[PDB]
Formats: structure tokens, C-alpha cells, sequence
């Protein structure tokens, strides 16, 4: 865990602190009675954001539930290959609410979401490198409303859209006895 | 474009390979071949080993059966929606918005696909519009007039009446309108003439 | 007692006809999404141990099955919201002057003073509702969901239903409500001849919703 | 081994229950989406789908993990007894209401709306004729005035 100076108030004799889940969240010093928070060491997933291989071979990596500070220690940068060291550091380290994104250039723009990240952040590949941004929910519009105004079509289009719905699946059946036992 | 069908087929094939892959897992036994534990061990201990393997395989098969039992419900819900769509878009015209396609629905044509269906919704979409002045009513003789099957629009000087979805302006007669009340209660009423088809003819005859 | 006993005065030549009407506003709630939680099998089952992981390698892809199922739930939780709210290609915006023929929508459309672009109803709603496990964030922030809600509300207020089925065609809101009365078999002139009363009932009914929601917790 | 078996079983039970609950939430979200498309982006003739009554419009509202629909409905009120007739015989011909229903306050016969009482005068434009008056049951005698 990460023992940090706590601000809570234990009782004089109490030595342990547990949360709703019966997990220790505060500990007291055996010698000096210093009460300290216990926060589990960082952990999380590692996602690789990549345009299709038939499109490109660059990647950008995301670490969920981390402040960007602990990526170099947590990833074992010194232990992995020199290629992994590229995504353990760099200048383009952008922090989102989803975690820390290393390898994408945060921009001040908005487009359709292309590869989801989280908390409104979506990333894509345009000139020629990987970018990250905040999505725009379609073009803005102000309709010319007026107390004596209308809009009436004078032409029309006959469109044909396509909808697909799954109807059935394979009627697979497994023999429990022969599967578990075979001829035995 | 066939993402839904492919997802169903893949999810079925996968997880059917997971079950078979589990067939080569020890589950903490000495070997994942029942014959081998039998031909390398005496029954007093081969019994315990096979018992462990049976428990693991039973868990794996039960998990696969439960997952399939939930995916079957999902496909049932999809097929019930598709049967409803077939009935209410193919066998008739729907006034449900965004049910049979996006737009004013006209008809549909069904097509089949492996383990599924594909619908072609033919819809009517307005294309080119103008903007016109309008009014809730028209005052002619101290009586409020309203349209029967249309709205009152102006080309800037001439008040006309037209249907609400295609600009076809026609002369405001007492036939394509109807009188109700006076010109004092309506709000935004305008002044124009409701031509009666009778009096010009009467003057003619 | 299933309910009040009631007897209709049926006959062969008696009809009852309404002479007035009441505009009723009522609230329907539907759950749309769920918390996206992804759990790692190894950290939950073994945690620190490495020998435990070596034994767990004997249980086959039990980790893969559980993780895969949980991620499927997570992606579905975002697909649901996307389908429910993102039904407008554009983002329609209310006109700067909110003069809509007497129908006051101020209780339902956002006010810039609130930091989040939320109407008073949405503020009441948010305020009222209160080891290898990670809660992933939603793909849409609550601000984005509110943005879709405002876009739909503006589209309906300014262009009726013409925008969900085609280009948004502006229509006067009293005229739109007349189209809607014609929709339920009541001729439009009833609305024009009663616009003040109709709008007033609509405004009062909208207002009562906040009180009916805040006091009642269930 | 025993601890791993137990913990694995607990995780499996959790996942299974979550999958079932997620299917329930998917159904609810699908119903919400249909409600948005059919009550908000249009007027629904479906009874009791968009609120109790004759649906007029619905204004959506967001919520934590959900959506709130405020339904606008028209509910008829202040009804009144009336005497009706399937038809009115004028010149030996049967007349039926084109868009309404014949009602009588006792003195005169009027045609009004099926949902709001605005009595009118029976004309040759408020009604249409079908055959003779020897077939309809309950037909009554009154004058079909012609403005012509």
C-alpha cells in the first residue's frame, strides 16, 4: 500500500481503521501512535489505441485509473524492450478523466468520435499522427423560429435505408456424458 | 455493414472453442486425459484425480450453457422485434416515427440473410424548402376562417392555402376552409378575401 | 379494495360529450444505463501471489470468460445511451427570445446561470439521486447527455416533429399545437379560441412536476 | 485450491447476475429509445404509451443513468348527457355525420365533435346521405338545411 499521513481521528486505544468493505484504510504507528492512511498501490488496464494495420502501424497507449506520474515505475520501463520505453515517456502525455494517455497529441478541436476513450474524449488519426480531443455532438444549428414564419418543402426524396436484425443462432447441442467422459 | 449477424456468429463460435479448450485443462489434476490418469494410476487415487477433473469440466459446460441461455434470450428479443417490423412495415404502412426507417414511412421490402433478416425501408423525405409568412386564421366578414386540410401561407402579397408537407398553394375558397367564430378572439388573424365559387357564377347567370 | 365502484349510465340513445379539457403533464422514468465495472480475475482471486497464478493457469480461460463478459456489459452500457439520446444529427438551439405564444418552457430548457447547462428539473433530479475492481467512466459526460436533451427539446419546440423525419422546418409553436389537436380529433380552432387558458394550464402543469418529484422520494 | 475454488465461484455468480441485470437494463433503454422516437419526435396514436390520455407532445429530461419524459396530454373534462341518433331522415333519405355525432339539447339537433361539445347546425356539408330511411335503426326526423 501507500502509507500517507492521515487526517481522521482514531480513538486513543484503537489501532486499525476499516471502511465499508472491511478493508484497512488507516493504520496507527506501533511506536509513535502516528495514524496513517493506507491506499492500495496503483493498478489498472493498458489499452492500445491503433488505426487498422492496413491503414498504419503507429499506436498510442492508455493507462486507466492512474495519475500520469507513476507510469515509468509501474511499467518496468528499464525491464522491457527499448520499444516499450517509447510509450512509458515522451512529450505528448495527456491526462484524461479515464486515466493517462501517452502517445497522442491533445488538440483544441472537435470531430465525430472515432475511437472511444471515455469522459467525452475520443481519439483518431489525422495529419500524420494520433490525436486526442473532446467530441462535438454534431453541427450546431439555430432554426429561424418566428411567430409568423414557417418552412414548407417544395421537393422531396424517396430514400431506402437498410436495417439488419439477427433472427436465429446455430442450434448447437452438446452431449454432457461424452463431452465430460468420452468412452471412459 | 452486417455487424449484428457477424457478432452473433462470432460469439457463438467463440465460447464454443473455449469449452473445447477447457477439455485440455488439468483443473489441478495430474493430466487432462482421463485415459492417462487411468493407465498410470491405481483406482484408489485415479478416482480422486478424475473426480477433480469432472468437477472442473462440469463447471465449464454449465458456464457455457448459461451463457448460451442468455444469448438465446437476446436473439429472441431481436427476432420478436423483427417479426413486429415485418408485420408493421412490410404488411402495412407505419405511422410510428423511427420504427420503419428514418423519415415518413411508405413501405418496406424484406430480405433474408444467414441467421437473420434485412429490411429495406422506403421512406419519403422532404427536400427543398422555402420560408413563408403564415397566419392561424383569415378574417373575411367578421368571422374567423381556418383551413380544413392545410396551412395559410403567403408568397409575400398573396395569401394562399397549402398542405403541410408539399408546397402547392391554392386559392382560398370556402371549400378548402371552414368558418368558426369571429375575427376578435383568434390571435395573429390576418385579413384577406375568401372567394366563394358561387357569386361570380351567379353574376354570370 | 380494487377501486371506487362505478356505474356508467349506458342506454341505446344517450351519449356524453366533453365541454372542457385539462392539459395534463406527468412524468415517466426509464433507467437507460448501468455502472460499467470491470474486474480482473487474477487480482481478485490471487492478488499478490505468483504460485496461486500458476495453479490458476490450470483452470483454463475462466479469467478470459469473465473479463470478456464484463467488457461486453460495459460496451453495451454506452450503446444504450447512444441510441436513446443521439437521435439528432444536428444540435438545434432555442431562439434567443423565448416568446412562444404563452407556453413557458423555462422550467425544462437550460439556463446559463447554472454551471452545467441544465434546466431546473435536471438539477432537482441530480441533487435528489444519492482490489481489482475499476468503474470505467461513461463515454458521454453528463454535460453531453444534457446537450442532446436540449437539442431534442429545442427541435421539438421550434420545428415540431418535422425534424425527426426530415430537415428541421420552423413552425409557430401555437400553430404546432393546433396541428397536434387536429391529430387527436379536436379541430384546431379550439386551441386558437382558448390559447390563453391552454397555455396557462400547460405552464401550471409543468410547474407542479418539480414539487411532485422533490417531495416524493420513491 | 479450496480458496481459489470459492473465490472463483463468487466471481462467477457476480458476473452471471450482472449479465441478467444488464439484459433488463437493455430492454429498458430500448423502450426508452422507442419512447423518445415516438413520443418526442412525433405524436403517438398508441393508447397509454406516451402518458395516460391523448398524447400531444413529450419533453425529455436527463437523469443519472436514465431519462425522464414529461408527457403532455389532452384529457377531456366537464362532460354532459345528450341524446344521440345514428342518422337524421330529411326527405326520406338517411343522413350521417361526416365528422361528428348528432346530439340534441331537446329542441334542436346538432352535429358536434366526438371529443369536445361545439354544437353546429346540420347542413348538407356537415353530413352525407346514404339510401332511404327504412333500414337504419333509431333514425330520427329533422331538417337538413341547405345554404344553397
Amino acid at each position: 500500500g501507500v502509507l500517507t499521513e492521515s487526517n481522521k481521528k482514531f480513538l486513543p486505544f484503537q489501532q486499525f481503521g476499516r471502511d465499508i468493505a472491511d478493508t484497512t484504510d488507516a493504520v496507527r504507528d506501533p511506536q509513535t501512535l502516528e495514524i496513517l492512511d493506507i491506499t492500495p498501490c496503483s493498478f489498472g488496464g493498458v489499452s492500445v489505441i491503433t488505426p487498422g494495420t492496413n491503414t498504419s502501424n503507429q499506436v498510442a497507449v492508455l493507462y486507466q485509473d492512474v495519475n500520469c506520474t507513476e507510469v515509468p515505475v509501474a511499467i518496468h520501463a528499464d525491464q522491457l524492450t527499448p520499444t516499450w520505453r517509447v510509450y512509458s515517456t515522451g512529450s505528448n502525455v495527456f491526462q484524461t478523466r479515464a486515466g493517462c494517455l501517452i502517445g497522442a497529441e491533445h488538440v483544441n478541436n472537435s470531430y465525430e468520435c472515432d475511437i472511444p476513450i471515455g469522459a467525452g474524449i475520443c481519439a483518431s488519426y489525422q495529419t500524420q499522427s494520433i490525436i486526442a480531443y473532446t467530441m462535438s455532438l454534431g453541427a450546431e444549428n439555430s432554426v429561424a423560429y418566428s411567430n409568423n414564419s414557417i418552412a414548407i418543402p417544395t421537393n422531396f426524396t424517396i430514400s431506402v435505408t437498410t436495417e439488419i436484425l439477427p433472427v436465429s443462432m446455430t442450434k448447437t447441442s452438446v452431449d454432457c456424458t461424452m463431452y465430460i467422459c468420452g468412452d471412459s | 455493414a452486417l455487424g449484428k449477424l457477424q457478432d452473433v456468429v462470432n460469439q457463438n463460435a467463440q465460447a464454443l472453442n473455449t469449452l473445447v479448450k477447457q477439455l485440455s485443462s488439468n483443473f489441478g489434476a495430474i493430466s487432462s486425459v482421463l485415459n492417462d490418469i487411468l493407465s498410470r494410476l491405481d483406482p484408489p487415487e485415479a478416482e480422486v484425480q478424475i473426480d477433480r477433473l469432472i468437477t472442473g469440466r462440469l463447471q465449464s459446460l454449465q458456464t457455457y450453457v448459461t451463457q448460451q441461455l442468455i444469448r438465446a434470450a437476446e436473439i429472441r428479443a431481436s427476432a420478436n422485434l423483427a417479426a413486429t417490423k415485418m408485420s408493421e412495415c412490410v404488411l402495412g404502412q407505419s405511422k410510428r416515427v423511427d420504427f420503419c426507417g428514418k423519415g415518413y414511412h411508405l413501405m418496406s421490402f424484406p430480405q433474408s440473410a444467414p441467421h437473420g433478416v434485412v429490411f429495406l425501408h422506403v421512406t419519403y423525405v422532404p427536400a427543398q424548402e422555402k420560408n413563408f409568412t403564415t397566419a392561424p386564421a383569415i378574417c373575411h366578414d367578421g368571422k374567423a376562417h381556418f383551413p380544413r386540410e392545410g396551412v395559410f401561407v403567403s408568397n409575400g402579397t398573396h395569401w394562399f392555402v397549402t398542405q403541410r408537407n408539399f408546397y402547392e398553394p391554392q386559392i382560398i375558397t370556402t371549400d378548402n376552409t371552414f368558418v368558426s367564430g369571429n375575427c376578435d378572439v383568434v390571435i395573429g388573424i390576418v385579413n384577406n378575401t375568401v372567394y366563394d365559387p358561387l357569386q361570380p357564377e351567379l353574376d354570370s347567370f | 379494495s380494487l377501486g371506487a365502484e362505478n356505474s356508467v349510465a349506458y342506454s341505446n340513445n344517450s351519449i356524453a360529450i366533453p365541454t372542457n379539457f385539462t392539459i395534463s403533464v406527468t412524468t415517466e422514468i426509464l433507467p437507460v444505463s448501468m455502472t460499467k465495472t470491470s474486474v480482473d480475475c487474477t487480482m481478485y482471486i490471487c492478488g499478490d501471489s505468483t504460485e496461486c497464478s500458476n495453479l490458476l493457469l490450470q483452470y483454463g480461460s475462466f479469467c478470459t470468460q469473465l473479463n470478456r463478459a464484463l467488457t461486453g456489459i460495459a460496451v453495451e452500457q454506452d450503446k444504450n445511451t447512444q441510441e436513446v439520446f443521439a437521435q439528432v444529427k444536428q444540435i438545434y438551439k432555442t431562439p434567443p427570445i423565448k416568446d412562444f405564444g404563452g407556453f413557458n418552457f423555462s422550467q425544462i430548457l437550460p439556463d446559463p446561470s447554472k454551471p452545467s447547462k441544465r434546466s431546473p428539473i435536471e438539477d432537482l433530479l441530480f441533487n435528489k439521486v444519492t482490489n481489482g475492481l475499476t468503474v470505467l467512466p461513461p463515454l458521454l459526460t453528463d454535460e453531453m447527455i444534457a446537450q442532446y436533451t436540449s437539442a431534442l427539446l429545442a427541435g421539438t419546440i421550434t420545428s415540431g416533429w418535422t425534424f425527426g423525419a426530415g430537415p428541421a422546418l420552423q413552425i409557430p409553436f401555437p400553430m404546432q399545437m393546433a396541428y397536434r389537436f387536429n391529430g387527436i380529433g379536436v379541430t384546431q380552432n379550439v386551441l386558437y379560441e382558448n390559447q390563453k387558458l391552454i397555455a396557462n394550464q400547460f405552464n401550471s402543469a409543468i410547474g407542479k412536476i418539480q414539487d411532485s418529484l422533490s417531495s416524493t422520494p420513491s
